[PDB]
């Protein structure tokens, strides 16, 4: 995904416009559930990985199953999928959130 | 296993057993042998107690010390070979090698002797004569040591080279009799470089090394094998080796080969697959650059021109300049570049002839060929143009004059030129021209048409004619006129016909397919290849 | 001049070979990046009425899949190419069984020969190119995205998938420089791949008309 | 663009008609995009 | 050097005759198509 981004966005411009604000959603979850980011957490990383994988399938812009529609759907949400993976990582979910 | 230690005064297990067999107290004797003449340091004998009491026996660090001191000695000798004065370090390494050939029979110290002997760029005669008598010592020798061995051992170097030439011939034969028949990839498709970059040529280069004598002896061995067995692939291997060595910047081999410039320009021509007027005149000047009294250079030039790649390129050039002459409407007598191309083809063909006759001269080529045979091919081409124009204007002539047939069945140069013209009209995908020139193909002089090269080329050219192979008359005529006269006798023609049918069996008409299956049934005394091809055809077709 | 026109010829040949490669023909790797030096060695470096003169550097290349599909790229010397100068090319074309060729003119090829050229189109499809255009490969410019030519099967699959008649697609006219680069005729659809700043990658289709 | 030692990749032309005639239809679309973005976001105003 | 006679044998005469016939057919086809 990093390699794809570096040709999608030359000139090193990080700013981008995307539907959902992931950082603010994470902050809202932390404040709602009183995380206390000091103690160890009961979050198995494989849960994060497979949850992100399952969530990607649920966000559909082009609906279908033939290869043309699948390719179109893969393209239409490519940037959002890259961003979502890049925040909801395994290390970030354990060392930062 | 432990032989050769006795020479230097350090007794091995043999003398150990000899001494302890007639000894009553082994304890004191072994203690003194491991103490007095052992490592003369208080450090090791004082370290024996702690290492003993640890529970790990002292054999372990003794062996480790031996191995690591071996490695340190080898690395330091390698460094010394590249440090200080060259002559002084070489003399010191010579002394070390002379005092290590006493222990050369020790496998635990054989790496020391072999690495130090590698460290010497020129091993003295007697030590080489000693090492080459043993199989493993000979095989463990470094590239420089093997070069020294081969520089003065003709028969052994030839024996080493021969299996590589055998592998080259086997690969060439497998490629020439390849089942995959297409114009996209064929025997002459790959570039000369990758063939020179193939394992055979680069390996032969490695065994030759940087020695002029080894390269010349490899050329002479290839020349002898080509002269004896009449296989032309040895000339190709020689040319490829020479050009690879030249491109590897081995100038010492470049200057000693009198045909260096001609072979380089010919390699350029083969790479471009076109003997252009600039390159043609360059090769002509090279041909005229040979002096009197050095006519063996002419024989070497002919051998270089005898390669299937070079012969094919020269013949293709001659044929295409023939079509150029027809297009510009020039009589054969008016083209001097045509004469040059014919002379080059003559040298390439008569390489073996003039090598065997030991006459190092240009054979006489009659004017009858140029004056008479070529106008028949040009007349066929002009009739092709006439038929096409009449098709665009408001029956194709297929008559074959007796003169053209006589020249094709009597002249080898005419045979080759007509065969390649048939190839060129086949790649045009013109059935009428093929049917017209088939009576000429019926009989050919020198049996070049039944050779492996032309069989493969004709099958490749005909592979594009799968659609025309659906007409039973065309296939039947093409087989009975040309193929069926040699396939029962010659195995190669039968194999090529079977492979072409395998590649294009769907298109053959059912009556014609049955006829080709029953007429070309494998024979008992022939090779297994025809049986395998027929079995594959039967398995695939059903 | 000699060096300048030699440079022009080398650049033109490089662009033509890249064009042939992108059209699906079998072009070897080495001939696709041969520098000026080997070009000079192979052709002569003295085109001022010397060895590397035109009609000596013409190229014939076959298709990657079907060996019976070839294409010629001619190189007339006369700046203004006339009817006879292309009728000789047509006759040269007719002896072989190929129907596609490219012409690299130096100046505006005459309109009467243009009419003769378009007349024989259904039998033999061949088109011209001003040498000025071929000095640069437009498909390398940053503004030009990746164009891909579709087969009939995938065009029908597309039309079935989006349930739209072919009339309803966006258009690219046949005279478009990229369209002429790809040698695409009327009735073909081109797939265009672009990098998008809102989705990452957007694929659109253009119909030739 | 055809001059020696002049980059043929990034040499834009700022002129819509010239860009169209030289480089096709998708190139002129992209050039129109960039020109509009420059003329709009020159003063700092942002348009989606 | 090879002896190349200047006299024309039947091969060269036939080649030149076919040349002339092809030229006549070419001029006929030019008259046909150039219309």
């Amino acid at each position: 995904d990093r390699e794809v981004l570096r040709v999608i966005f030359p000139t090193g411009d990080s700013k981008v416009v995307l539907p959902c604000n992931l950082l603010r959603m994470i902050w809202n979850a932390q404040k709602i559930f009183h995380i206390n980011p000091r103690l160890p957490s009961d979050l198995h990383p494989i849960k994060v990985v497979e949850g992100v994988k399952e969530l990607s399938k649920k966000l559909v812009i082009v609906n279908g199953d033939d290869p043309l529609s699948r390719q179109a759907q893969e393209n239409a949400t490519l940037l959002f999928n890259i961003h979502l993976r890049s925040t909801l990582c395994s290390r970030r979910m354990a060392e930062e959130f | 296993m432990f032989a050769g230690l006795q020479d230097l005064g350090v007794a091995n297990g043999e003398d150990l057993k000899e001494t302890l067999t007639n000894c009553t107290e082994p304890l004191k004797a072994i203690e003194q042998f491991q103490t007095e003449n052992g490592v003369l340091l208080p450090s090791l004998q004082s370290a024996l107690p702690f290492l003993d009491l640890h529970g790990t026996p002292r054999l372990e660090f003794h062996q480790s010390v031996f191995d690591e001191l071996r490695d340190k000695l080898l690395e330091r000798v390698s460094a010394i070979a590249s440090e200080g004065k060259a002559e002084e370090r070489y003399k010191k390494l010579e002394d070390l090698l002379e005092k290590s050939f006493s222990l050369v029979k020790m496998p635990s110290l054989q790496p020391v002797v072999m690495c130090v002997m590698k460290h010497l760029p020129k091993v003295p005669e007697k030590k080489l004569k000693l090492v080459m008598a043993d199989k493993e010592l000979y095989r463990a020798c470094a590239v420089e040591v093997k070069r020294q061995i081969w520089q003065d051992n003709q028969a052994l170097f030839g024996d080493e080279v021969s299996p590589l030439l055998k592998q080259y011939i086997l690969e060439k034969e497998s490629a020439l009799f390849s089942t995959e028949l297409s114009v996209l990839h064929n025997f002459f498709s790959p570039s000369p470089k990758t063939r020179r970059q193939g394992e055979v040529v680069q390996r032969l280069t490695r065994m030759v090394g940087k020695n002029v004598k080894l390269y010349d002896m490899v050329l002479q061995f290839l020349r002898t094998l080509f002269l004896r067995t009449r296989n032309v692939h040895y000339c190709t291997l020689r040319a490829e080796l020479l050009m690879s060595l030249h491109d590897l910047d081995v100038g010492e081999i470049c200057t000693v080969d009198p045909c260096h410039k001609f072979t380089w320009c010919l390699d350029a021509c083969i790479r471009e697959r076109f003997v252009d007027s600039k390159r043609a005149r360059e090769l002509q000047g090279f041909l005229d650059g040979v002096k009197k009294g050095q006519e063996q250079v002419l024989g070497d030039l002919s051998m270089i021109l005898c390669d299937p790649f070079a012969i094919n390129t020269l013949a293709l050039s001659t044929v295409r300049h023939l079509q150029e002459l027809v297009g510009q409407e020039t009589l054969p007598r008016d083209s001097p570049d045509l004469l040059l191309l014919l002379r080059l083809l003559a040298l390439g063909q008569g390489a073996w002839d003039m090598i065997d006759s030991q006459v190092f001269k240009e054979p006489k080529m009659e004017v009858e060929l140029i004056t008479r045979f070529l106008p028949m091919l040009m007349s066929f081409l002009v009739d092709d143009y006439t038929f096409n124009v009449d098709q665009k204007l408001p029956s194709y002539p297929n008559t074959l004059p007796e003169s053209f047939t006589k020249f094709l069945q009597e002249q080898r140069m005419a045979c080759e030129v007509g065969l390649y013209y048939v190839l060129h009209i086949t790649k045009q995908r013109n059935k009428n021209a093929l049917l017209r020139l088939l009576p000429g193909l019926v009989e050919t002089f020198g049996d070049l048409a039944f050779g492996d090269i032309f069989l493969h080329l004709l099958t490749g050219n005909l592979a594009l004619l799968a659609d025309e192979f659906a007409l039973e008359d065309f296939c039947s005529s093409l087989f009975d006129g040309f193929f069926l006269t040699a396939s029962p006798r010659k195995e190669n023609v039968h194999r090529h016909a079977l492979r072409l049918l395998i590649h294009l069996h769907p298109r053959v008409a059912p009556s014609k397919l049955e006829a080709l299956q029953k007429a070309l049934e494998p024979t008992g005394q022939s090779g297994e290849a025809v049986k395998e091809l027929y079995s594959q055809l039967g398995e695939k077709l059903e | 001049d000699d060096e300048e026109e030699t440079y022009r010829l080398w650049k033109i040949r490089k662009t033509i070979m890249q064009l042939c490669h992108d059209r699906g023909y079998l072009v070897t790797q080495d001939e696709l990046d041969q520098t000026l030096e080997e070009f000079k060695a192979q052709f002569g470096d003295k085109p001022s009425e010397g060895r590397p003169r035109r009609t000596d550097l013409t190229v014939l290349v076959a298709h990657n899949d079907d060996p019976t599909d070839q294409m010629f790229v001619f190189f007339p010397e006369e700046p203004k190419v006339g009817i006879k100068t292309i009728k000789v090319y047509c006759q040269r074309m007719q002896e072989e069984n190929i129907t596609r060729a490219l012409i690299v003119v130096q100046q505006g090829m005459t309109p009467s020969a243009k009419q003769s050229l378009v007349d024989m189109a259904p039998k033999y499809i061949l088109e011209q190119f001003l040498q000025q255009e071929l000095l640069i490969n437009i498909t390398e410019h940053e503004l030009v995205p990746e164009h891909v030519v579709m087969t009939k099967e995938e065009v029908t699959e597309l039309l079935a998938r989006y349930k739209l008649r072919e009339n309803q697609l966006p258009r690219i006219q046949a005279g478009d420089p990229v369209a002429r680069y790809f040698g695409i005729k009327r009735g073909q659809v081109v797939k265009i791949i672009r990098p998008s700043e809102t989705a990452g990658r957007y694929i659109t289709y253009r119909l030739v008309q | 663009l055809s001059e020696k030692d002049v980059d043929p990749v990034r040499t834009t032309s700022n002129d819509i008609v010239e860009i169209f005639t030289v480089l096709g239809i998708e190139a002129v679309r992209k050039a129109l995009e960039r020109e509009l973005y420059h003329v709009i976001s020159f003063d700092g105003s942002y348009v989606n | 050097m090879l002896v190349i006679p200047p006299g024309l044998s039947e091969e060269e005469e036939a080649l030149q005759k076919k040349f002339n016939k092809l030229k006549k057919k070419k001029k006929a086809l030019l008259a046909l198509k150039k219309q």
